Protein backbone atom coordinates (compact mmCIF):
# COMPACT_ATOMS: atom_id res chain seq x y z
CA UNK A 1 0.00 0.00 0.00
CA UNK A 2 0.93 3.66 -0.37
CA UNK A 3 2.18 5.76 2.54
CA UNK A 4 -0.09 8.14 4.46
CA UNK A 5 0.27 11.86 3.86
CA UNK A 6 1.31 13.54 7.11
CA UNK A 7 0.23 13.50 10.76
CA UNK A 8 -1.67 16.52 12.09
CA UNK A 9 -1.67 16.72 15.89
CA UNK A 10 -4.96 18.42 16.79
CA UNK A 11 -5.23 18.08 20.58
CA UNK A 12 -2.53 17.60 23.22
CA UNK A 13 -2.97 16.64 26.88
CA UNK A 14 -0.67 15.32 29.61
CA UNK A 15 -0.59 11.74 28.29
CA UNK A 16 -2.77 11.92 25.16
CA UNK A 17 -2.52 13.40 21.66
CA UNK A 18 -5.46 13.41 19.23
CA UNK A 19 -4.05 13.25 15.70
CA UNK A 20 -5.35 12.71 12.17
CA UNK A 21 -3.81 12.04 8.76
CA UNK A 22 -4.71 11.98 5.10
CA UNK A 23 -5.50 8.43 3.95
CA UNK A 24 -3.04 6.19 2.13
CA UNK A 25 -3.52 4.55 -1.28
CA UNK A 26 -5.12 1.11 -1.60
CA UNK A 27 -3.52 -0.71 -4.54
CA UNK A 28 -8.09 -3.10 0.65
CA UNK A 29 -6.26 -1.68 3.68
CA UNK A 30 -6.71 -3.64 6.91
CA UNK A 31 -5.50 -1.16 9.53
CA UNK A 32 -3.43 1.94 10.21
CA UNK A 33 -0.62 1.74 12.77
CA UNK A 34 0.82 4.68 14.70
CA UNK A 35 4.43 5.19 15.78
CA UNK A 36 6.07 7.98 17.78
CA UNK A 37 9.62 9.12 18.48
CA UNK A 38 11.04 11.16 21.37
CA UNK A 39 14.60 12.20 22.28
CA UNK A 40 14.40 9.37 24.85
CA UNK A 41 12.98 6.72 22.51
CA UNK A 42 15.29 4.22 20.82
CA UNK A 43 14.02 5.22 17.40
CA UNK A 44 10.44 5.01 16.24
CA UNK A 45 8.21 2.92 18.50
CA UNK A 46 4.58 1.88 18.24
CA UNK A 47 2.04 3.62 20.47
CA UNK A 48 -1.19 2.56 22.13
CA UNK A 49 -4.22 4.21 20.54
CA UNK A 50 -7.95 4.72 21.01
CA UNK A 51 -9.49 2.73 19.40
CA UNK A 52 -7.17 -0.22 20.05
CA UNK A 53 -7.28 -1.12 16.33
CA UNK A 54 -7.42 1.71 13.79
CA UNK A 55 -9.43 0.27 10.91
CA UNK A 56 -8.81 1.19 7.29
CA UNK A 57 -11.77 3.57 7.05
CA UNK A 58 -10.51 5.67 10.00
CA UNK A 59 -8.31 8.67 9.22
CA UNK A 60 -7.71 9.68 12.86
CA UNK A 61 -6.93 8.19 16.25
CA UNK A 62 -6.00 9.17 19.81
CA UNK A 63 -2.52 8.20 20.98
CA UNK A 64 -2.49 7.44 24.71
CA UNK A 65 -0.01 6.52 27.47
CA UNK A 66 2.37 9.33 26.53
CA UNK A 67 4.76 10.85 28.99
CA UNK A 68 4.00 14.35 30.31
CA UNK A 69 6.19 17.22 29.08
CA UNK A 70 8.06 15.16 26.48
CA UNK A 71 8.69 16.17 22.88
CA UNK A 72 7.03 13.75 20.45
CA UNK A 73 6.92 13.10 16.71
CA UNK A 74 4.36 10.88 14.99
CA UNK A 75 3.97 8.91 11.77
CA UNK A 76 1.41 6.50 10.31
CA UNK A 77 1.92 3.16 8.56
CA UNK A 78 -0.59 1.38 6.31
CA UNK A 79 -1.03 -2.40 6.14
CA UNK A 80 -3.05 -4.57 3.76
CA UNK A 81 2.75 -3.31 5.08
CA UNK A 82 3.62 -0.08 3.23
CA UNK A 83 6.02 2.80 3.84
CA UNK A 84 5.52 5.15 6.80
CA UNK A 85 4.16 8.66 6.44
CA UNK A 86 6.04 11.96 6.66
CA UNK A 87 6.97 12.70 10.30
CA UNK A 88 4.72 15.21 12.04
CA UNK A 89 5.83 18.45 13.64
CA UNK A 90 7.63 18.31 16.97
CA UNK A 91 4.99 18.69 19.69
CA UNK A 92 5.28 18.44 23.48
CA UNK A 93 2.80 16.94 25.92
CA UNK A 94 1.32 19.10 28.66
CA UNK A 95 2.96 19.47 32.06
CA UNK A 96 2.13 17.26 35.04
CA UNK A 97 3.33 16.69 38.59
CA UNK A 98 6.47 14.51 38.78
CA UNK A 99 5.98 10.82 39.51
CA UNK A 100 9.60 9.57 39.58
CA UNK A 101 11.83 9.95 42.65
CA UNK A 102 15.62 9.80 42.17
CA UNK A 103 17.34 6.44 42.63
CA UNK A 104 20.52 5.50 44.51
CA UNK A 105 20.11 7.89 47.44
CA UNK A 106 23.49 7.41 49.13
CA UNK A 107 26.32 9.26 50.85
CA UNK A 108 29.79 10.41 49.87
CA UNK A 109 33.08 11.28 51.55
CA UNK A 110 33.29 14.74 53.06
CA UNK A 111 34.70 16.98 55.75
CA UNK A 112 34.46 16.45 59.50
CA UNK A 113 31.11 18.25 59.87
CA UNK A 114 29.60 17.71 56.41
CA UNK A 115 26.64 15.45 55.63
CA UNK A 116 27.15 14.69 51.93
CA UNK A 117 23.94 13.33 50.38
CA UNK A 118 23.92 12.13 46.77
CA UNK A 119 21.42 10.73 44.29
CA UNK A 120 21.12 9.77 40.64
CA UNK A 121 19.59 12.68 38.68
CA UNK A 122 16.26 12.29 36.90
CA UNK A 123 16.26 12.82 33.15
CA UNK A 124 13.84 15.20 31.43
CA UNK A 125 11.81 12.15 30.38
CA UNK A 126 10.54 11.80 33.97
CA UNK A 127 10.65 15.42 35.19
CA UNK A 128 7.13 15.95 33.74
CA UNK A 129 7.38 19.75 33.74
CA UNK A 130 9.41 22.94 33.79
CA UNK A 131 11.05 24.19 36.96
CA UNK A 132 11.98 20.68 38.06
CA UNK A 133 13.99 20.26 41.25
CA UNK A 134 14.67 18.10 44.28
CA UNK A 135 13.69 18.30 47.96
CA UNK A 136 16.40 16.87 50.23
CA UNK A 137 15.01 15.85 53.63
CA UNK A 138 17.21 14.52 56.42
CA UNK A 139 17.02 13.92 60.16
CA UNK A 140 19.14 12.20 62.82
CA UNK A 141 18.27 8.51 62.98
CA UNK A 142 15.37 8.04 65.39
CA UNK A 143 14.24 11.67 65.59
CA UNK A 144 10.81 12.92 64.50
CA UNK A 145 11.05 16.18 62.55
CA UNK A 146 12.88 16.76 59.28
CA UNK A 147 15.32 19.30 57.90
CA UNK A 148 14.42 20.00 54.27
CA UNK A 149 16.48 21.72 51.58
CA UNK A 150 15.31 22.77 48.11
CA UNK A 151 17.73 21.97 45.27
CA UNK A 152 16.55 24.01 42.28
CA UNK A 153 19.04 22.58 39.75
CA UNK A 154 17.50 19.75 37.72
CA UNK A 155 20.96 18.32 36.94
CA UNK A 156 22.12 18.40 40.57
CA UNK A 157 23.27 15.03 41.92
CA UNK A 158 24.40 15.83 45.49
CA UNK A 159 24.00 18.27 48.37
CA UNK A 160 26.29 19.08 51.30
CA UNK A 161 24.94 20.20 54.68
CA UNK A 162 27.38 21.77 57.16
CA UNK A 163 26.60 21.60 60.88
CA UNK A 164 29.28 22.16 63.52
CA UNK A 165 27.06 20.58 66.19
CA UNK A 166 26.76 17.24 64.35
CA UNK A 167 29.63 14.89 65.31
CA UNK A 168 31.28 12.69 62.67
CA UNK A 169 29.78 9.33 61.70
CA UNK A 170 26.29 10.33 62.83
CA UNK A 171 23.56 8.27 61.10
CA UNK A 172 20.89 10.29 59.30
CA UNK A 173 17.61 9.15 57.77
CA UNK A 174 17.47 10.78 54.33
CA UNK A 175 14.73 11.27 51.75
CA UNK A 176 15.06 12.98 48.36
CA UNK A 177 11.84 14.12 46.70
CA UNK A 178 10.98 15.84 43.43
CA UNK A 179 8.86 18.79 42.32
CA UNK A 180 8.14 21.02 39.33
CA UNK A 181 5.99 24.02 38.44
CA UNK A 182 2.72 22.09 38.57
CA UNK A 183 3.27 20.68 42.07
CA UNK A 184 5.28 18.39 44.29
CA UNK A 185 6.19 14.79 43.58
CA UNK A 186 6.98 11.70 45.63
CA UNK A 187 9.85 11.18 48.05
CA UNK A 188 12.38 8.39 47.81
CA UNK A 189 12.46 5.53 50.29
CA UNK A 190 14.24 6.38 53.54
CA UNK A 191 17.94 5.53 53.51
CA UNK A 192 20.41 5.83 56.39
CA UNK A 193 23.77 7.46 55.67
CA UNK A 194 26.47 8.54 58.11
CA UNK A 195 28.05 11.98 58.18
CA UNK A 196 31.60 13.16 57.64
CA UNK A 197 34.52 10.92 58.57
CA UNK A 198 37.04 13.56 57.48
CA UNK A 199 40.70 13.16 56.58
CA UNK A 200 42.76 10.85 58.83
CA UNK A 201 43.89 12.94 61.78
CA UNK A 202 46.54 10.69 63.36
CA UNK A 203 49.96 9.91 61.88
CA UNK A 204 51.35 6.36 61.88
CA UNK A 205 53.52 5.52 64.88
CA UNK A 206 56.41 3.11 65.43
CA UNK A 207 57.32 3.11 61.74
CA UNK A 208 59.94 0.34 61.52
CA UNK A 209 61.87 -0.11 58.27
CA UNK A 210 64.28 -3.03 57.89
CA UNK A 211 66.50 -4.11 55.01
CA UNK A 212 65.46 -7.48 53.59
CA UNK A 213 67.59 -7.94 50.46
CA UNK A 214 69.79 -5.75 48.25
CA UNK A 215 66.69 -4.25 46.60
CA UNK A 216 63.90 -4.80 49.17
CA UNK A 217 62.98 -3.04 52.42
CA UNK A 218 60.11 -4.10 54.68
CA UNK A 219 58.15 -1.36 56.46
CA UNK A 220 55.60 -1.75 59.26
CA UNK A 221 53.63 0.74 61.36
CA UNK A 222 50.57 0.84 63.63
CA UNK A 223 41.30 7.33 65.31
CA UNK A 224 39.04 10.13 64.07
CA UNK A 225 39.47 9.59 60.32
CA UNK A 226 39.37 5.95 59.29
CA UNK A 227 42.30 4.93 57.06
CA UNK A 228 41.41 3.49 53.65
CA UNK A 229 45.11 2.95 52.92
CA UNK A 230 48.60 4.24 53.51
CA UNK A 231 50.90 6.12 51.13
CA UNK A 232 54.64 5.76 51.74
CA UNK A 233 57.24 8.22 50.44
CA UNK A 234 60.89 7.18 50.21
CA UNK A 235 63.94 9.14 49.08
CA UNK A 236 67.66 8.47 48.90
CA UNK A 237 70.55 10.88 49.48
CA UNK A 238 64.26 11.21 43.61
CA UNK A 239 61.03 11.30 45.61
CA UNK A 240 58.88 8.20 45.05
CA UNK A 241 55.47 7.42 46.53
CA UNK A 242 53.88 3.97 46.90
CA UNK A 243 50.68 2.69 48.50
CA UNK A 244 49.47 -0.32 50.47
CA UNK A 245 47.36 -3.32 49.46
CA UNK A 246 44.31 -1.88 51.15
CA UNK A 247 44.01 -1.05 54.84
CA UNK A 248 47.09 -2.93 56.03
CA UNK A 249 49.96 -1.99 58.33
CA UNK A 250 52.93 -2.79 56.10
CA UNK A 251 54.54 -2.54 52.67
CA UNK A 252 57.58 -4.03 50.94
CA UNK A 253 59.57 -1.59 48.82
CA UNK A 254 61.07 -3.29 45.76
CA UNK A 255 63.47 -2.27 43.02
CA UNK A 256 65.83 -0.33 45.28
CA UNK A 257 69.58 0.16 44.90
CA UNK A 258 72.03 -2.09 46.72
CA UNK A 259 73.92 -0.88 49.79
CA UNK A 260 72.08 2.44 49.64
CA UNK A 261 70.66 4.56 52.46
CA UNK A 262 66.95 5.31 52.08
CA UNK A 263 64.75 7.65 54.12
CA UNK A 264 61.05 7.01 54.55
CA UNK A 265 57.79 8.52 55.79
CA UNK A 266 54.27 7.05 55.97
CA UNK A 267 50.86 8.73 56.00
CA UNK A 268 47.29 7.44 55.81
CA UNK A 269 44.53 8.44 53.40
CA UNK A 270 40.83 7.97 52.72
CA UNK A 271 38.23 9.49 50.41
CA UNK A 272 38.49 12.85 52.14
CA UNK A 273 42.25 13.32 51.81
CA UNK A 274 45.59 12.51 53.40
CA UNK A 275 46.74 12.48 57.01
CA UNK A 276 49.80 13.82 58.80
CA UNK A 277 53.16 12.21 57.99
CA UNK A 278 54.86 9.82 60.38
CA UNK A 279 58.33 10.07 61.91
CA UNK A 280 61.15 9.62 59.42
CA UNK A 281 62.54 6.07 59.32
CA UNK A 282 65.67 5.02 57.48
CA UNK A 283 67.73 1.91 56.74
CA UNK A 284 70.42 0.80 54.30
CA UNK A 285 70.09 -2.05 51.79
CA UNK B 1 27.88 38.60 58.24
CA UNK B 2 25.00 41.05 58.62
CA UNK B 3 24.25 44.72 59.17
CA UNK B 4 24.74 54.97 63.02
CA UNK B 5 24.92 51.51 61.46
CA UNK B 6 26.12 48.39 63.27
CA UNK B 7 27.46 45.11 61.92
CA UNK B 8 28.18 41.58 63.14
CA UNK B 9 31.77 40.70 64.01
CA UNK B 10 32.14 37.29 62.37
CA UNK B 11 35.28 36.60 64.42
CA UNK B 12 33.95 37.44 67.90
CA UNK B 13 30.17 37.15 67.53
CA UNK B 14 29.15 40.62 68.77
CA UNK B 15 27.87 43.82 67.19
CA UNK B 16 30.29 46.63 66.30
CA UNK B 17 29.47 50.17 65.22
CA UNK B 18 30.25 51.73 61.84
CA UNK B 19 33.98 51.36 61.05
CA UNK B 20 34.29 54.99 59.94
CA UNK B 21 31.91 56.21 62.65
CA UNK B 22 29.83 58.23 60.18
CA UNK B 23 27.38 55.92 58.34
CA UNK B 24 23.80 56.14 59.60
CA UNK B 25 20.40 55.02 58.22
CA UNK B 26 22.54 48.39 51.86
CA UNK B 27 24.37 45.99 49.54
CA UNK B 28 27.29 48.38 49.08
CA UNK B 29 27.48 48.85 52.86
CA UNK B 30 27.70 45.08 53.33
CA UNK B 31 30.64 44.94 50.92
CA UNK B 32 32.44 47.85 52.60
CA UNK B 33 31.93 46.29 56.04
CA UNK B 34 33.14 42.83 54.93
CA UNK B 35 35.73 43.55 52.20
CA UNK B 36 37.27 40.09 52.63
CA UNK B 37 33.94 38.49 51.65
CA UNK B 38 32.18 38.36 48.28
CA UNK B 39 28.84 39.97 49.12
CA UNK B 40 26.47 39.34 46.21
CA UNK B 41 23.07 40.17 47.71
CA UNK B 42 21.23 41.20 50.88
CA UNK B 43 18.09 39.85 52.54
CA UNK B 44 16.08 40.65 55.66
CA UNK B 45 16.34 38.31 58.64
CA UNK B 46 17.83 43.50 69.92
CA UNK B 47 21.08 45.49 69.77
CA UNK B 48 22.58 47.71 72.46
CA UNK B 49 25.74 49.84 72.22
CA UNK B 50 20.40 52.07 74.89
CA UNK B 51 18.45 49.13 73.46
CA UNK B 52 16.82 48.95 70.03
CA UNK B 53 14.82 46.20 68.33
CA UNK B 54 15.84 45.95 64.67
CA UNK B 55 15.54 43.39 61.86
CA UNK B 56 19.05 43.07 60.37
CA UNK B 57 20.01 42.63 56.73
CA UNK B 58 21.93 39.42 56.05
CA UNK B 59 24.95 40.03 53.81
CA UNK B 60 24.74 37.05 51.45
CA UNK B 61 28.20 35.74 50.52
CA UNK B 62 29.03 34.14 47.18
CA UNK B 63 26.49 32.17 45.19
CA UNK B 64 23.01 31.89 46.64
CA UNK B 65 22.30 28.81 48.77
CA UNK B 66 18.72 28.38 49.97
CA UNK B 67 18.18 28.06 53.71
CA UNK B 68 17.54 24.63 55.22
CA UNK B 69 14.15 24.86 56.92
CA UNK B 70 13.21 22.84 59.99
CA UNK B 71 9.98 20.87 59.59
CA UNK B 72 8.70 19.69 62.99
CA UNK B 73 6.53 16.59 63.18
CA UNK B 74 2.88 16.95 62.09
CA UNK B 75 3.72 20.08 60.06
CA UNK B 76 3.84 20.61 56.30
CA UNK B 77 6.70 21.84 54.10
CA UNK B 78 5.37 24.07 51.32
CA UNK B 79 6.92 26.27 48.65
CA UNK B 80 5.92 28.58 45.82
CA UNK B 81 7.89 29.59 42.74
CA UNK B 82 7.20 31.56 39.55
CA UNK B 83 9.82 32.13 36.87
CA UNK B 84 7.62 34.89 35.39
CA UNK B 85 7.61 37.12 38.50
CA UNK B 86 10.18 38.81 40.75
CA UNK B 87 8.95 40.08 44.12
CA UNK B 88 10.38 41.35 47.41
CA UNK B 89 11.11 39.57 50.68
CA UNK B 90 8.12 41.23 52.35
CA UNK B 91 5.86 39.92 49.59
CA UNK B 92 6.96 36.30 49.90
CA UNK B 93 6.74 36.47 53.70
CA UNK B 94 3.15 37.70 53.42
CA UNK B 95 2.41 35.04 50.78
CA UNK B 96 3.80 32.33 53.05
CA UNK B 97 1.82 33.61 56.05
CA UNK B 98 -1.42 33.96 54.09
CA UNK B 99 -0.95 30.47 52.62
CA UNK B 100 -0.79 28.93 56.10
CA UNK B 101 -3.85 30.98 57.13
CA UNK B 102 -5.85 29.58 54.20
CA UNK B 103 -5.13 26.08 55.53
CA UNK B 104 -5.95 27.18 59.11
CA UNK B 105 -2.31 26.86 60.20
CA UNK B 106 0.51 29.13 61.38
CA UNK B 107 3.70 30.16 59.60
CA UNK B 108 6.46 28.42 61.53
CA UNK B 109 9.48 29.18 59.32
CA UNK B 110 10.28 30.42 55.84
CA UNK B 111 13.13 31.21 53.45
CA UNK B 112 13.83 32.78 50.09
CA UNK B 113 14.36 31.07 46.73
CA UNK B 114 15.86 32.01 43.36
CA UNK B 115 17.13 35.60 43.68
CA UNK B 116 16.30 37.93 40.79
CA UNK B 117 17.72 41.21 42.09
CA UNK B 118 18.88 43.11 45.14
CA UNK B 119 16.69 41.67 47.94
CA UNK B 120 14.16 40.39 45.39
CA UNK B 121 13.36 36.74 44.76
CA UNK B 122 11.30 34.54 42.43
CA UNK B 123 10.20 31.91 44.97
CA UNK B 124 9.62 31.12 48.63
CA UNK B 125 9.89 28.10 50.93
CA UNK B 126 7.98 27.89 54.20
CA UNK B 127 6.59 25.53 56.84
CA UNK B 128 3.01 25.65 58.12
CA UNK B 129 2.34 24.05 61.50
CA UNK B 130 -1.00 23.10 63.11
CA UNK B 131 -2.72 25.21 65.75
Amino acid sequence: PGPPGVVIVEEITESTATLSWSPATDNPISSYNLQARSPFSLGWQTVKTVPEVITGDMESAMAVDLNPWVEYEFRVVATNTGDPSIPSRMIRTNEAVPKTAPSNVSGRSGRRHELVIAWEPVSEEFQNGEGFGYIVAFRPNGTRGWKEKMVTSSEASKFIYRDESVPPLTPFEVKVGVYNNKGDGPFSQIVVICSAEGEPTAAPTDVTATSVSVSEIFVVWKSLGRPQGFEISYWKDSVETVRTRGNESFVMLTGLEGNTLYHLTVRAYNGAGYGPPSREASTTT
Amino acid sequence: PQILNMHMNVQNGKWESDPSGTKTCILQYCQEVYPELQITNVVEATIQNHTHIVIPYRCLVGEFVSDALLVPDKCKFLHQERMDVCETHLHWHTVAKETCSEKSTNLHDYGMLLPCGIDKFRGVEFVCCPL
